[PDB]
């Protein structure tokens, strides 16, 4: 059938990475409808790389602090976890980054092998002092969602490799709301309202491009059941 | 005596009230609404009644 | 409305009228419940306005003694043994005895199995007495209880005002189309029915002929037979449909007294005031915020609540100085698409649906010809208008409704037809609508628990079941334990448990909650009917044991646990709710206080003769009252304009509400208001009550 | 906003709509306009939004108890017939949805809109002109809501807990973000104590300044928030630079926030922050999972014990009389205080046994309803119940409602509740006749200056000090001291001046004043007021409903006469005719002397009626009081009655009520004003309801305006 | 500044508008003379123009001479004097 | 039940009324 | 950690019952896909109902037909529950003619070609000797739920009683999800939806049509490229 009028997205951004989508106008009820699943979509299906697992010399039990860099061991957790990486290769990629002397530890420091980017180099991680030397491991890979931190099998081999919890997704927080514009003469429509927050790794519109694909996908592996078949038509 | 008579024992206010001659000045806020021009509060009062507007020179010049 | 209101207003104790004191004379210990009401005057049933306590009804078992005393029946206990010797017994003579309890612990012989017993004494006091000096015992529960409240079920576990309440509204549920009987209730129900007069019964017993949708002819044994006619489509004194249906069949036998015809709120011969809704008692988003109600969309698409509503008008043609008014299709300078639905007699034809504006009888009357302005003259001249020396004073439908047209009946004194002196023809049209549920109507249950309607939600936005079937009415949860209604939701408890039926597993015995239980109840099919008697009720344990064996209703699985509560998924963002809450099925009724009769809006009308200010009420076009509370608002405020506009050029300054219409018509600002014309009212009276009263400029 | 039926919005608006919809030619005269407005065609309803477009509509509900109670709004078109509120302003209009219907006014010029658009917003009018405490609180479901959002529950899923030789911590999380992303998930709940990083909100003043130092611009920089998600989604809610809270929210907590925003922050920002957090709190009441049955209310095991202990305690007290040592009245006393003993062990038994998690606690506890003797008459048992003539029938009901109740015990209930039902009836009326008497005798004094520029004032005690030495407040300062103008500077010690002349003598300044030692304070008000008519704005202070100095033509005496009306449906002599009989200023029913001279004091028994004789210090004459009852007991004052006391000129001999013109006559103004303030104060207060002292100082002051002439 | 975007009726915020004016009843009158005086102007507009200017603002599509009137006075584009 | 067409209606009724309505 | 397509089975568990299994999704989908699908089968399905019928003896739905033990209102009720499915989208008349004694279903309604009625034995109405019952249905497709299009928005004659109507096949639709929610995170939800129409529609067309409405706004998100 006819919509009686064509549904349409606008975008305007707010940051370099956040912007808000407007889609409007759709059927009565079916503001929630697409909000929801498009609000899960967006937060659990975009692959994305990220930090699995540390290793840093200087550290085996004590879980407190490390020599040389005054800040302490879950600071420097948290500003390693809140690192944007984008790996091609699947495989788990290790990367190195050492440091001596007093100084300041940014990202920038880091050596990424081929195939993997960081994009912001420029971002505070820890400060040395009174010949520090710092020497950090990472693991990176790739998968999607958001997964807790694994208990990691080799214990015995790496003492010190302390897993993570992994932000796979490359868009950090979606939130949705629906309003009923243009109700009395246009028989009650409603529009739906996104506002998306992503890692500077990827746009908010191409995100939202993936995440319709799927949805797309997903729902035609359900439609191609019966191909004829009525529904309505933009 | 509107006020009094308006309130409450209507029939002996207005006996008092005749008999003594007594003039309404029409100042009270009770009797101004039931003659029904302004009442003299907020903006019933002169300086907030009597205020002039115009428009500003150069708001005029850019019109 | 319903037969129960019918049988409310009989069986009625007032207190007004002359030859008592009135409303402006009530002392408050008038209005208070005296003790020796109990079994007379019910305290429960009673007007919730002004008139609180000066309006009662009859208990369920009064009587009046020969002298116009009220008198109650009771039991009397000998050598303490109750005696199956019933007396009817005066206030008088029950202080001059210690009538006993209704629900003691009698032995099947005659004694109580506790020495002190809780009785009532001379005074009014309540105390405990050996058994073996009480003199009298009560004839049964809801002795002290109207017929009404005898309605609500689990009446004991309610408080006394909101019980008030919900007997108070018993009264006022309009009869929808199909009147279900409730899933839990009390014996009452059936006779309440039988006596209101509302079901046909069977007068004579026999074998039943044949059976229409109009009348039910039946064979008596004795050779005669009986023809019972069903009205239908009546319109009450109230404005609501009485319509009758048979429940019968064409072959049956029938005994003396069994109902044969069920009525307007009746299903099989007992009162059915509203329907069974499934009810989740959770907050939900809002709009059940502050006594609110929601509901499912499927409650207007099944017509599981609507109303046929019948409206009738009137209009008379009677002779007059000039001649006589005629009513005729022939009516001057009017259209022809909106007479088309006039027949040649000049009555709306029957069926003819009908909207807001149009003529239902054209009347027209005898004026001759006024002041002819110049530009009617004009007028007739440039186009050709001719005489039209009539005036159409026609039957126009009123503003704010529509619907179909039933019927029409015709007096004229040319038929024989008795009339009012100087009219010689009258003419009622009666109009239906089947009104809808819609937002602004308000619901009650059976516990004094009412509200409007805040939104209909779409049947797929609902919270609903893991079985996939929604709910249907929403309520809020703050408003029970602050009004002490728990009553409703053991009602809600024992009605899910009606719905759903169940079995005792009696495989080692009766467990030790169902041993006082009454066989014939340890199980029960699905969509069974429970009675509830107000105060030999059903136990807490009781239900609660029942609620535990609640077999599953399609596939196995048992959508609500022990403790009464289920898990719902919400209709919205289909994640589970995180805890469980009740579900049930509850009694709901539609309350006559549609929004449709109580939707009021005026821009411009009549006004009153003596002072111009405007008229009101829904009857004439009405106009809200501003009163000093409001003026002292608007003083408070320190807002001076409006309060002057809203005094002058809305109400009494003739010139300035001309002026003003003109001015908000043509698009130039509010003139500057007038003098009020009630102020000179006022001048002019004080004036002529020899008071030299003047307006001085300087 | 307020939504509005279409059809009644066309009806109302019917000539602006008329007009605007032949200039846009869909009619060519205003008769074919009328046509199509009586046939409400299609052409019509879109011309109406256009018509509607921010044109103000003012709504009403009678009875109007004060000036919220008509306040303007911008409409919107629904489909209905039915008045769509915000339920925010439903405690301003005592509106509840059973049932009650609304009516609505429009004003038509120009004046009359700017009116309606600046004064009467509901978003301008937030905080009670009568007590200044806010009206757009977040009521029943909302303040549940956010009661659930922000509780933290110990040992939930998703905790911190810190850990070393096997594992980290394995509970902190970088950002809001990842926390609502691991809340997505099973692994932490809402109410889960955690640590986490935020970037925006501003700390609490403590962390602030012990950790940015003097710059404490947080939302450039990160700390580390130990609190729970719930608590960091409120703080969201709430404006940038409110500092982070951290604390379960209650009604008080809600109401002390608010009252802090309008204070120190716009009336748009307040009015769209309390609009947050009624969405909040409407999305999160219903996942607070707050539900009723028959397995939520318990019962007490120890119920049975209770209630045996009191039955052999009142039959021990039944034979006792049945000896003949004791008569009828004296067994009533007894019967009633071991039921009173019994009621209060019962519930003491319920409230330790019950959970502090249930839903009944849980809206008991939170603030939203009822209170612990609703609960207790629901689960435990009713108690004592009223006679007819209001005493206290000696055998209570000993069930309660879950159990159920006999057809007896429902009667005697049956007896209070019609009782009660009549008495709020009259009580109406009798309130409304009393606030129409307060609006009359008040509504002269109208703020006309800025300043009177006077000196005298009034002196208020401000947490006077304790015999140990230290600066106890005093109970009721918000009434009393809050929202004033000092009338002299405030010093210590002939010291530094704290506090100057003419301050509002808010919060801080109160702080100050108590930081500095000092209790005594002189504060000006309209009792002292030297304008010739009306008052001015100074010594009248601080508007209560708008937080700033109160306007220059504001009717104060009206407002006054609202706020003191308003309450008089909840009052339960000791009540509304108690401040009635106050404010008409009659002779009281326990008329207690009141002496006339400082002197010693000597009492004689005499017969069913004392003798009390005030001997002057000095060559003054001796005073007596003969006919006096002797049903009334004795004043207490310093400890106890004593004869041979040394009393004061104005000392209340015997306890009661006295008498205002006595006290006038005999301590001059000041002391009667300071009489009938305090004691119209305590009459409200002892119900629960606090109104601002000023308004009752204009009535008071408006009483004493005459004089009575002795010689011509 | 810490609002959002204010929506409809309240579009000029109303404290931005009180540290203009005296008094909240001196705003209220200063709109209603400048909305008369703007709609005097938008009705005589076709005759000889008086002493009253129309909106120094641009006017939306549909506006009302208050809201017009308001947005004048946000903006600092009239004065007043005091009675 | 007394009444010939009464729809069967289970009761929780413990004691048996000597006299009807 | 799963990349293995997601996959749709069928199983039949009644001949309107049905049990669609979808397998494996995204941990914490499982609920919003079921949602959203439940929430489009139950709304925006099409169908076809009947709108307005008429008899012959009757004018408005408030009298009574001679003869018949039935009410007009209560007959319509009943012909309420009737279930069809057109193959024609414009309005399409069937006839209903009975006489003598007997009770009518609604297998004794004569359709048109290319329309089908499917429960037969549904009761309508019972007559007498003096009965006598002629109706005609005036058929059409839809979807959702219509009121009674009012009489003179047609030009409808006197005896036309306008009906609602209530195009949906979907009777009642659910699901639940099983969730693994292992350590090693290979966690997945395998979703279960369940459908019951009214025999009008096979539930797997019924979800067919669903996914073909749903496929159209998630292509309308998707072509933004
Ligand atoms: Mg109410
Ligand atoms: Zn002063």
């Amino acid at each position: 059938m006819l919509i009686s009028q064509r549904p349409t997205l606008s975008e305007d951004v707010l940051t370099d990475n956040r912007s808000q989508f407007v889609i409007e106008p759709l059927e009565p009820g079916f503001g929630y409808t697409l909000g929801n699943s498009l609000r899960r979509t967006l937060l659990s299906s975009i692959p994305g790389a990220a930090v699995t697992s540390i290793r840093i010399d200087g550290v085996l039990h004590e879980f407190t602090t490390v020599p040389g860099v005054k800040e302490d061991v879950t600071e420097i957790i948290l500003n390693l976890k809140s690192l944007v990486v984008s790996s091609e290769e699947d495989e788990p990629v290790t990367m190195y980054l050492r440091k001596q002397g007093p100084g300041e530890v940014t990202a920038g420091d880091i050596v990424p092998p081929a195939g993997v980017t960081v994009h912001n180099p420029g971002m505070h991680i820890a400060t040395l002092n009174d010949k520090g030397k710092l020497e950090v491991e990472l693991v990176v890979e790739r998968g999607r969602g958001y997964v807790p931190a694994v208990q990691n099998r080799a214990s015995g081999a790496e003492i010190g490799r302390i897993p993570v919890d992994s932000i796979y997704s490359p868009v950090l927080k979606v939130t949705y709301k629906v309003d009923a514009t243009r109700v009395e003469q246009r028989t009650d429509f409603d529009k739906l309202i996104l506002d998306v927050e992503t890692k500077n790794s990827i746009s908010p519109r191409d995100a939202l491009a993936s995440a319709g694909k799927t949805l797309v996908e997903l729902f035609g592996l359900a439609r191609e059941l019966n191909v004829e078949a009525e529904g309505i038509e933009i | 005596w509107l006020s009094a008579a308006s309130f409450q024992e209507t029939t002996r206010v207005l006996t008092d009230a005749a008999i003594n001659c007594r003039s309404d000045k029409l100042n009270g806020l009770k009797e101004n609404v039931i003659i029904g021009k302004l009442i003299p509060a907020g903006t019933g009062i002169n300086r907030y009644r009597n205020i002039a507007v115009q428009p500003t020179e150069e708001a005029r010049a850019a019109a | 409305n319903n037969p129960l209101s019918g049988l409310t207003h009989k069986r009625r104790l007032s207190a007004l009228g002359p030859g008592g004191l009135s409303r402006e004379r009530a002392g408050l210990e008038v209005r208070d419940v005296h003790p020796s009401h109990y079994g007379r005057m019910c305290p429960i049933e009673t007007p919730e306005g002004p008139n609180i306590g000066l309006i009662g009804s009859l208990s369920v078992y009064a009587r009046v003694n020969p002298f116009g005393f009220i008198e109650t029946p009771y039991r009397k206990v000998v050598d303490g043994v109750v005696s199956d010797e019933i007396v009817y017994l005066t206030a008088d003579e029950e202080d001059r005895h210690v009538v006993a309890q209704a629900n003691s612990p009698i032995d099947a012989d005659g004694r109580f199995v506790e020495p002190r017993v809780l009785v009532r004494r001379k005074a009014g006091e309540v105390e405990y007495v050996p058994s073996s000096e009480v003199d009298y015992m009560d004839v049964s529960p809801r002795q002290m209880v109207s017929v009404a409240t005898a309605m609500i079920p689990f009446l004991e576990h309610d408080d006394a005002n909101r019980a008030l309440m919900g007997a108070n509204m018993q009264r006022q549920a309009v009869p929808l189309v199909r009147s279900e009987a409730p899933l839990v209730g009390t014996g009452m129900e059936l006779r309440a029915a039988i006596d209101a007069g509302d079901v046909v019964v069977a007068e004579e017993s026999g074998v039943i002929e044949e059976v229409s949708a109009d009348y039910i002819t039946v064979m008596h044994d004795n050779g005669t037979r009986r023809t019972y006619r069903m009205r239908k489509f009546a319109r009450s004194n109230h404005g609501t449909c009485a319509n009758q249906c048979p429940i019968v069949d064409a072959g049956d036998r029938v005994e003396a007294g069994q109902v044969i015809a069920d009525g307007p709120c009746t299903d099989d011969g007992e009162m059915a005031l509203g329907k069974n809704l499934l009810v989740a008692i959770m907050p939900w988003e809002g709009h059940n915020y502050e006594d609110a109600i929601i509901l499912s969309n499927r409650l207007v698409e099944e017509d599981v609540l609507t109303s046929i509503h019948i409206e009738e008008h009137e209009i008379d043609a009677r002779d007059t100085k000039l001649g006589a008014e005629e009513i005729t299709r022939d009516i001057p300078n009017i259209s022809d698409e909106v007479l088309a639905d006039l027949d040649e007699r000049g009555i709306v034809r029957i069926g003819a649906e009908v909207r807001d504006g149009d003529i239902l009888v054209g009347k027209v009357t005898p004026k001759g010809e006024t002041e002819l302005t110049p530009e009617e003259r004009l007028l007739r001249a440039i186009f050709g208008e001719k005489a039209r020396e009539v005036r159409d004073t026609s039957l126009k439908v009123p503003h704010g409704e529509s619907g179909k047209v039933i019927g029409i009946r015709v007096f004229s004194r040319e038929d024989e037809d008795e009339l009012p002196a100087g009219v010689n023809e009258l003419v009622r049209v009666y109009v239906a609508q089947k009104r809808k549920i819609s937002d602004g109507d308000k619901l009650a249950g059976r516990h004094g628990n009412k509200g409007v309607i805040g939104k209909i939600l779409p049947v797929e936005d609902m919270p609903f079941l893991a079985d996939g079937t929604p709910v249907d009415i929403i309520l809020n949860t703050h408003g029970v334990p602050r009004r002490m209604n728990i009553g409703q939701i053991l009602e809600t408890h024992l009605g899910w448990c009606a719905h759903s039926g169940w079995k005792v597993d009696a495989a080692k015995g009766v467990p030790d909650w169902a041993a006082r239980l009454p066989d014939e109840l340890l199980e029960a099919q699905p969509n069974a009917i429970v009675s509830t008697p107000v105060f030999d009720g059903a136990q807490e344990a009781e239900l609660q044991g029942l609620l535990s064996c609640t077999l599953p209703n399609r596939d196995g699985d048992v959508l609500v646990d022990a403790d009464g509560k289920a898990m719902l998924f919400d209709g919205r963002s289909g994640e589970p709710f995180p805890y469980p809450v009740t579900v049930g099925y509850m009694y709901i009724m539609k309350l006559h206080h549609l929004v449709d009769d109580k939707i009021h809006a005026r821009s411009t009308g009549p006004y009153s003769m003596i002072t111009q200010q405007p008229l009101g009420g829904k009857a004439q076009f009405g106009g809200q009252r501003f009163g000093e509370m409001e003026c002292w608002a608007m003083q408070a405020y320190g807002a001076a304009y409006t309060l002057q506009e809203l005094l002058t050029i809305k109400s009494d300054d003739t010139v300035g509400r001309v002026k003003v219409y003109e001015a908000i018509v043509k698009g130039e600002n509010i003139p500057e208001p007038g003098i009020p014309e009630s102020f000179k009212v006022l001048l002019k009276e004080l004036q002529s009550l020899c008071l030299n009263v003047e307006v001085l400029s300087s | 906003q307020c939504g509005l039926p279409k059809l009644m919005a066309l009806e109302l608006f019917k000539p602006f709509v008329m007009k605007r919809l032949v200039d846009l030619n869909h009619a060519q005269n205003i008769k074919s306009a009328k046509r199509m407005v009586e046939r409400q065609r299609p052409q019509v309803w879109d011309v109406l939004e256009e018509v509607i477009a921010e044109h103000p509509v003012l709504l009403n509900r009678a009875p109007t108890l004060h000036r919220l109670g008509i306040q303007a709004f911008e409409p919107m078109l629904v489909e209905g017939k039915a008045i769509q509120l915000h339920p925010l302003v439903c405690e301003a209009f005592n509106a509840d949805f059973d049932g009650d219907q609304m009516a609505v006014h429009l004003p038509l010029s120009a004046e009359a809109q700017a009116e309606a658009r600046i004064l009467m917003l509901s978003s301008n009018n937030i905080l009670s002109p009568a007590s200044g405490r806010p009206l757009a609180m977040p009521r029943l479901d909302m303040v549940t809501g956010l009661y659930y959002l922000t509780t933290e529950v110990p040992g939930d899923t998703g905790e911190y807990q810190p850990a070393s030789g096997d594992h980290p911590e394995t509970g902190v999380y970088s950002s809001p973000a990842e926390a609502i992303m691991a809340a997505d998930r099973g692994v932490l709940s809402v109410r889960a104590k955690i640590k986490v990083r935020l970037t925006q909100l501003r700390p609490p003043v403590e962390i602030e300044a012990e950790l940015f130092g003097h710059s404490g611009w947080q939302p450039g920089d990160a700390w580390m928030a130990e609190t729970t998600l719930g608590r960091v989604m409120f703080n969201e809610l709430l404006p940038l630079g409110y500092p982070f809270v951290n604390k379960q929210m209650h009604k008080k907590v809600q109401a002390a926030i608010i009252n802090d925003l309008a204070e120190r922050y716009p009336m748009i920002v307040v009015a769209q922050t309390v609009d947050k957090l009624k969405d909040a709190g409407f999305y999160w009441a219903t996942r607070s999972g707050v539900t009723v049955s028959m397995a939520d209310v318990l019962v007490p095991p120890r119920k049975k014990e209770i209630l045996d202990h009191y039955e052999e305690r009142a039959d021990k007290v039944e034979k006792q009389f049945q000896r003949g040592a004791l008569n009828h009245d004296e067994r009533n006393e007894a019967l009633v205080e071991i039921w009173k003993e019994a009621t209060d062990e019962v519930g003491q038994a319920l409230r330790e046994h019950y959970p502090d998690d249930n839903p009944i606690i849980t809206i008991v506890d939170s603030g939203a309803t009822g209170n612990f003797t609703q609960t207790r008459t629901l689960a435990g048992m009713k108690g004592l119940v009223t006679n007819p003539k209001g005493e206290f029938i000696p055998r209570p009901v000993k069930s309660s409602f879950r159990e159920g109740l006999t057809v007896l015990e429902y009667f005697i209930n049956t007896h209070g509740a019609r009782k009660g039902l009549a008495d709020t009836a009259l009580r109406t009326a009798d309130s409304g006749y009393l606030t129409r008497r307060l609006v009359d005798v008040s509504q002269d004094v109208i703020v006309r200056e800025h300043d009177c520029q006077t000196e005298r004032g009034i002196v208020v005690e401000l947490a006077e000090r304790a015999p140990d030495g230290t600066l106890i407040r005093d109970p009721y300062i918000e009434t009393s001291a809050y929202a004033r103008t000092l009338g002299t500077d405030a010093v210590d010690e002939a010291g530094n001046v704290i506090v100057e002349r003419g301050q509002d003598l808010g919060d801080p300044e109160i702080d100050a004043l108590l930081a500095a030692g000092i209790t005594q304070v002189k504060v000006r008000s309209v009792l002292t007021c030297a304008t010739s008519t009306g008052v001015c704005a100074t010594c009248y202070g601080r508007s209560m409903a708008t937080g700033k100095l109160v306007d220059i033509g504001e009717a104060v005496g009206i407002v006054a006469a609202q706020s003191i009306g308003e309450p008089g449906t909840q009052l339960t002599t000791g009540g509304l005719p108690r401040v009635q009989e106050l404010f008409e200023a009659r002779v009281p029913r326990g008329k207690a002397p009141i002496a006339d001279v400082t002197g010693r004091v000597r009492l004689e028994d005499g017969e069913r009626f004392y003798k009390i004789t005030i001997v002057p210090d000095d060559g003054g004459e001796e005073v007596v009081y003969d006919k006096i009852s002797k049903r009334q007991r004795l004043r207490v004052f310093k400890r106890v009655l004593s004869d041979g006391d040394h009393v004061e000129v104005g000392q209340q001999l015997m306890e009661g009520s006295a008498d205002p013109h006595e006290v006038l006559r005999v301590q001059g103004p000041r002391e009667v004003q300071i009489h009938l303030v305090r004691e119209v104060q305590e009459v409200y207060r002892a119900q629960g309801v606090s109104i601002h002292d000023k308004h009752i100082e204009v009535i008071v002051r408006q009483m004493l305006r005459r004089v009575t002439i002795i010689d011509s | 500044g810490g609002y959002d975007t204010p929506l409809g009726i309240t579009n000029p915020p109303i404290d931005e508008l009180l540290d203009r004016v005296s008094s909240k009843y001196a705003l209220v009158i200063y709109a209603a003379k400048r909305a008369r005086q703007i709609n005097d102007y938008y009705n005589q507009l076709g005759e000889g123009i008086l002493e009253y200017v129309g909106p120094l603002v641009e006017p939306g599509l549909q506006e009302k001479p208050l809201s017009i009137a308001l947005r004048e006075i946000h903006a600092d584009l009239l004065e007043h004097t005091e009675g | 039940n007394s009444v010939p067409g009464a729809p069967n209606r289970v009761s929780f009724a413990k004691l048996r009324e000597p006299l009807e309505v």
